[PDB]
RNA sequence: UAAACUCCUGAACCCGGGACGAAACCCCCGACGAGGGGACUGACGGUACCGGGGUAAUAGCGCCGGCCAACUCCGUGCCAGCAGCCGCGGUAAUACGGAGGGCGCGAGCGUUACCCGGAUUCACUGGGCGUAAAGGGCGUGUAGGCGGCCUGGGGCGUCCCAUGUGAA
RNA sequence: GAGCAAACCGGAUUAGAUACCCGGGUAGUCCACGCCCUAAACGAUGCGCGCUAGGUCUCUGGGUCUCCUGGGGGCCGAAGCUAA
RNA sequence: GUGAGGUUUU
C-alpha cells in the first residue's frame, strides 16, 4: 500500500509448509506395517487398491499405498515409504519403493523397471 | 561414445540431407533417394504439422546430430557462447569449428567426423609434435596443423586425401597438400561457413 | 493544501493532453518556472509567461500536438504519451551518476534535480552529475 | 506472398432446444518478415472457413512495424484490459525470447531479437490484440525529431 | 575521528548525568525512505550547566557505568521545550495499551 | 548399413626406460655478514609419461492422450492398474501389462525431500479494496507521515573529486 | 400497558402445524436511569485538496433576477476507467 | 378496483 505502511506493517511471508508430515526433511523413512485392508476410492473411480497403515521410527503412524502388480508383505514387515500423494484416496499421501529387502519387485517388469525395482528379465 | 548406432537413421527423420558418412553420402545412395519419410513402421502418416517445440528440438536436432557433440557437451559449449561479447548465435558455430573434429574435417584429413573424431582419437593427428588424441582441443587462430610421420603413408590416410589433392577450402583455414598439412587461420563467420542450419530459433530455445 | 503542486502541474500536463485544451493555467512558483525549459528545450510544450488572472500570479502553458491524420481517434497524438512523477513525499528518490534510467532508450527524457539548477539526462551523462529524480516523461 | 499461420483453433457453444450448436473461431497471423503483419479473428462452423475468413480479416486490416538495427526501437508497457504485455529492445544476437503469442506474432512481422513478457490474463486473444495494439506505439527518433519541432 | 553527534536534552532528573536522545535520518535500505529515529546516549555532566530542554553537542568517551559512553562537549541552541514534549508525550501514551 | 564380408586405426594387454615436485638446511673459499662453489635426500612410484608390439572390444534408463519430444497389435471390461494436474480402464484402452517401433539422455537415466524461479501467488521495481477477499458503523484526537508563495543563512539529508577499506 | 405481538392455547390445511389465515393472549413495544456493542451500520464506494465536455429536475445566498456567481440532492452522457 | 386448501423428487 502506502510507504509508511510499508515501514510500520511490512510485507508477510506466505509461509507454505510441507505437505508430507515425516519429520526431518527425510526422502525416504523405514517404516513398518500393522494393518492392510483395503479403501474404496472416491467419487469417479472406483477400485480395491492396496493400502497399508505403516507406524514410522519416528513415531508416526500414516496411511500408505502399495504399487505394483500385487506384493509380499506380512503383519511384521519392514516397510521403507518413499512419499508423494494418491489423488483419488481420502488419507493416503505415502508411495512403497518395491526393492527393499521386504518388499521385493513384481516379477514379469521391464518397462517401468527400475521405477518398480526389478533386476533384469534372464533371457532364456 | 557420443553416438553409435544408426547414422542415416538421423536423415530420414531430419529432412534436409545431411553429409556424415562421406562416400556414402555424396553417391546417390544416402537414402535420402527413394527413402524420404521418417523411421518406424509409421512412417508415411498423415500430414501432421509438428508442435512449435518440435520444430526447435528438430533444430536442435540440425545442431546437434551433424556435429556429434552431446548435449551435456553441449550447454557448456553454449554457456561460454553467451558468456563471449557478441552475436551468440555466430561466435557459437565458428567455436564448435574451433575443435579437432571439424577444423581437422574441414581442413580435409578425414572423409567424415567418424574418421577424424577416431582418426584425431587414436593420437595421430598432432599439433607441432604435441600429438593430441582427444578432439575436444580449442583450436588457436593460426595453428598449423599435420599428421603423425608414420601416418603420412597409412591405407587411409592416402585415401583421405583422394579428394582434396589440392581443394580450395574457405578462408577460415589454409592448407598444404605436398606438405600434408594445414593452418586454420581465423574463426569462421556465419553465412561462408555454409552448412544447413538456422540461427534464430536455437538461443529462444536454449534460454528456455 | 496543494501537498503535491508539482504534480498537480503535471496533472494540468496530462490532463489537458487527454482532453486538448489551447492553453490552461497553473500557479505560478519559480520551481515550476524550473522545471518549462527543458520541456521548450526538447519542444514538449512551446512556451511559458507570468500572467495574472484576479490578482493571482498564474502561469499559462501552451500545448502542441500533431497534424489531424485520419483513421479512428482522429484527435492528432500527443507529444509526451505520459508522464509519471517520481520524486514522490512518501518515498523520496534519489539517484547517482550511474542510476540513470533508460528513458524509451533515448527517445522520451527524464527531469533531474541537482545542485547546479536543474538538469536533464543526456548533459548527465556527458556532465557527469547527479541528485533527486524529478520526473520522466515519456 | 505473404505467410499466413493460423495459430489458435477454439471451439465455441451456444445452446438450442434439443441440443448445442457449434461456431468455430480461429485466430490467423498474416505478415511478410518486413514489417508488414495483420491478424484476424474468424466466425466459422468449420475449420478451412474459420481459417480462410479470419485470413482475410487478417489481410484487410495492416501496420507497419518499424525496424531499428532490425528490431524494435524501444520498449513499451501496454495494458489491453488484463493483460499488460511488456516489450523491450536487445542487443543483435540475443534471440526473440516471447510467449506463445509474440513468438507467433513478431516471427511473423519479422523481429530479430525480442525480449517480452506479460502479466495479468494468460488469455491468447488479450495477448493478440495487446500485442497488435502494442506495436502500433513503436516510434523510431526521426517520426519523433519531426513530431516535435518547437 | 571520533563522532560528534548533536542530541537533545529530555531529562536530568539523575545527577552528574543527562538523558540524551539523539535524532538522526537514514533511508530504508529495501524500500527507501527517509524516517527519524531516535536512540539515547547517556551522557555526563560535571559543571552542571546543561539544565532540562536543551540542544547539545556529544563527543564520546571513555565509559564511566554499565550503559555509559558519551559525554557533553557544547550547545548549540536551548530553550526549545517543544521538542522536549515531543518525547515526553510518547512517555504519557504507553499507559493507554495495557490490561 | 543394421549384420556377415575387403581394408585400416588398434582402448584394454605385454616389454623396456624413467620425471618435474629438490635445493635448501650442511661444508669450502671469502672480511663470523655480502658473494661464488661443492655434497645428501621420493611415500606418491616402477606411477603419470615416452618408444614399440598387439585384441574391434560395455549400454542401459525414463517416456509416448494434452501440458512436453514420440504409436500399432494382443489380453484385461470400472477388476487387475496408471496417476504432478485434467483425469482414463463399461470389448478397438493411441492413458493398464506385454511384443515391436519411435523419442530424450548417455556411463548415465528415472523417483524422492528441500530451495529458488515459474508465481506480478506479499507487488520497492511489480497488485487491489461497488459486485471475485477487502475501507474500520461514525467522529474528535495522541504519536507519526507529511505540507501554500517569496527572500537570506546553515551544508544535516543529497550529488561530485582523490585516498583508507570492502582480506585471501 | 389502548392497539399489535415472541413463547403458548384452539379452528381449517395437510401424513404433520410447532408456519403462511383466523380468535384472544405473555414479556416487549412507551417514559427517566446505569449499562450492553450488533447488522444489508450500504452508496456493499475511507478522508482532504486540485484539474477534466455538457444537457436535464429542484433546494439555497446575492446580483445587473433575462441569466450569472458559491454549496448541496437525482438521471443521461464526452474523454478516461473496468472483466462487464 | 383482483385472484392459492395447494405439493413433494425419478
Ligand atoms: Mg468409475
Ligand atoms: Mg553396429
Ligand atoms: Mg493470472
Ligand atoms: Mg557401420
Ligand atoms: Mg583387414
Ligand atoms: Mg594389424
Ligand atoms: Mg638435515
Ligand atoms: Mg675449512
Ligand atoms: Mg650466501
Ligand atoms: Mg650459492
Ligand atoms: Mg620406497
Ligand atoms: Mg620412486
Ligand atoms: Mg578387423
Ligand atoms: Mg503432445
Ligand atoms: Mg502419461
Ligand atoms: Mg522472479
Ligand atoms: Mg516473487
Ligand atoms: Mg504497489
Ligand atoms: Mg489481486
Ligand atoms: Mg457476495
Ligand atoms: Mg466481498
Ligand atoms: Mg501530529
Ligand atoms: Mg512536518
Ligand atoms: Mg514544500
Ligand atoms: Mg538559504
Ligand atoms: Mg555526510
Ligand atoms: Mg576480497
Ligand atoms: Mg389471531
Ligand atoms: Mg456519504
Ligand atoms: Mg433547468
Ligand atoms: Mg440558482
Ligand atoms: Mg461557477
Ligand atoms: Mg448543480
Ligand atoms: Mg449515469
Ligand atoms: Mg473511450
Ligand atoms: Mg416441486
Ligand atoms: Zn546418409
Amino acid at each position: 500500500p502506502t510507504i509508511n505502511q510499508l515501514v510500520r506493517k511490512g510485507r508477510e511471508k506466505v509461509r507454505k509448509k510441507s505437505k508430507v508430515p515425516a519429520l526431518k526433511g527425510a526422502p525416504f523413512r523405514r517404516g513398518v506395517c500393522t494393518v492392510v485392508r483395503t479403501v474404496t476410492p472416491k467419487k469417479p473411480n472406483s477400485a480395491l487398491r492396496k493400502v497399508a497403515k505403516v507406524r514410522l521410527t519416528s513415531g508416526y503412524e500414516v496411511t500408505a499405498y502399495i504399487p505394483g502388480e500385487g506384493h509380499n508383505l506380512q503383519e511384521h514387515s519392514v516397510v521403507l515409504i518413499r512419499g508423494g500423494r494418491v489423488k483419488d484416496l481420502p488419507g493416503v499421501r505415502y508411495h512403497i519403493v518395491r526393492g527393499v529387502y521386504d518388499a521385493a519387485g513384481v516379477k514379469d517388469r521391464k518397462k517401468s523397471r527400475s521405477k518398480y525395482g526389478t533386476k533384469k528379465p534372464k533371457e532364456a | 561414445g557420443r553416438y553409435i548406432g544408426p547414422v542415416c537413421r538421423l536423415c530420414r527423420r531430419e529432412g534436409v540431407k545431411l553429409y556424415l558418412k562421406g562416400e556414402r553420402c555424396y553417391s546417390p545412395k544416402c537414402a535420402m533417394e527413394r527413402r524420404p519419410y521418417p523411421p518406424g513402421q509409421h512412417g508415411q502418416k498423415r500430414a501432421r504439422r509438428p508442435s512449435d517445440y518440435a520444430v526447435r528440438l528438430r533444430e536442435k536436432q540440425k545442431l546437434r546430430r551433424i556435429y556429434g557433440i552431446s548435449e551435456r557437451q553441449f550447454r557448456n559449449l553454449f554457456e561460454e557462447a553467451s558468456k563471449k561479447k557478441g552475436v551468440t548465435g555466430s561466435v557459437f558455430l565458428g567455436l564448435l569449428e574451433s575443435r579437432l573434429d571439424n577444423v581437422v574435417y574441414r581442413l580435409g584429413f578425414a572423409v567424415s567426423r567418424r574418421q577424424a573424431r577416431q582418426l584425431v582419437r587414436h593420437g595421430h593427428i598432432t599439433v607441432n609434435g604435441r600429438r593430441v588424441d582427444l578432439p575436444s582441443y580449442r583450436v588457436r587462430p593460426g595453428d598449423e596443423i599435420a599428421v603423425a610421420e608414420k601416418s603420412r603413408n597409412l591405407e587411409l590416410i592416402r585415401q583421405n586425401l583422394e579428394a582434396m589433392k589440392g581443394r580450395k577450402v574457405g578462408p577460415w583455414l589454409s592448407l598444404d597438400v605436398e606438405g600434408m598439412k594445414g593452418k586454420f587461420l581465423r574463426l569462421p563467420d556465419r553465412e561462408d561457413l555454409a552448412l544447413p542450419v538456422n540461427e534464430q530459433l536455437v538461443i529462444e530455445f536454449y534460454s528456455r | 493544501m496543494l501537498t503535491d503542486p508539482i504534480a498537480d502541474m503535471l496533472t494540468r500536463i496530462r490532463n489537458a493532453t487527454r482532453v486538448y485544451k489551447e492553453s490552461t493555467d497553473v500557479p505560478a512558483s519559480r520551481f515550476k518556472e524550473e522545471i518549462l525549459r527543458i520541456l521548450a528545450r526538447e519542444g514538449f510544450i512551446k512556451g511559458y509567461e507570468r500572467v495574472d488572472v484576479d490578482g493571482k500570479p498564474y502561469l499559462r502553458v501552451y500545448l502542441k500536438y500533431g497534424p489531424r491524420r485520419q483513421g479512428p481517434d482522429p484527435r492528432p497524438e500527443q507529444v509526451i504519451h505520459h508522464i509519471r512523477r517520481i520524486s514522490k513525499p512518501g518515498r523520496r528518490v534519489y539517484v547517482g551518476v550511474k542510476e540513470i534510467p533508460r528513458v524509451r532508450r533515448g527517445l522520451g527524457i527524464a527531469i533531474l534535480s541537482t545542485s547546479k539548477g536543474v538538469l536533464t539526462d543526456r548533459e548527465a551523462r556527458k556532465l557527469g552529475v547527479g541528485g533527486e529524480l524529478i520526473c520522466e516523461v515519456w | 506472398d505473404f505467410e499466413e499461420k493460423m495459430i489458435l483453433i477454439r471451439r465455441t457453444a451456444r445452446m438450442q432446444a434439443g441440443g448445442r450448436r457449434f461456431r468455430f473461431g480461429a485466430l490467423v497471423v498474416v505478415g511478410d518478415r518486413q514489417g508488414r503483419v495483420g491478424l484476424g479473428f474468424g466466425k466459422a462452423p468449420e475449420v478451412p472457413l474459420a481459417v480462410q475468413k479470419a485470413g482475410y480479416y487478417a489481410r484487410r486490416n495492416m501496420v507497419e512495424v518499424p525496424l531499428q538495427n532490425g528490431t524494435i526501437p524501444h520498449e513499451i508497457e501496454v495494458e489491453f484490459g488484463a493483460s499488460k504485455i511488456v516489450l523491450k529492445p536487445a542487443a543483435p544476437g540475443t534471440g526473440v525470447i516471447a510467449g506463445a503469442v509474440p513468438r507467433a506474432i513478431l516471427e511473423l512481422a519479422g523481429v530479430t531479437d525480442i525480449l517480452t513478457k506479460e502479466l495479468g490474463s494468460r488469455n491468447p486473444i488479450n495477448i493478440a490484440y495487446a500485442t497488435m495494439e502494442a506495436l502500433r506505439q513503436l516510434r523510431t527518433k526521426a517520426d519523433v525529431e519531426r513530431l516535435r519541432k518547437g | 575521528p571520533k563522532k560528534v553527534l548533536t542530541g537533545v536534552v529530555v531529562s536530568d532528573k539523575m545527577q552528574k548525568t543527562v538523558t540524551v536522545l539523539v535524532e538522526r535520518q537514514f533511508p530504508h535500505p529495501l524500500y527507501g525512505k527517509v524516517i527519524k529515529r531516535s536512540k539515547k546516549y547517556l551522557a555526563h555532566d560535571p559543571e552542571e550547566k546543561y539544565k532540562l530542554g536543551d540542544v547539545v553537542e556529544i563527543i564520546e568517551s571513555r565509559p564511566i557505568s554499565k550503559r555509559k559512553r558519551f559525554r557533553v562537549l557544547r550547545l548549540v541552541e536551548s530553550g526549545r521545550m517543544d521538542l522536549v514534549e515531543k518525547y515526553l508525550i510518547r512517555r504519557q501514551n504507553y499507559e493507554s495499551l495495557s490490561k
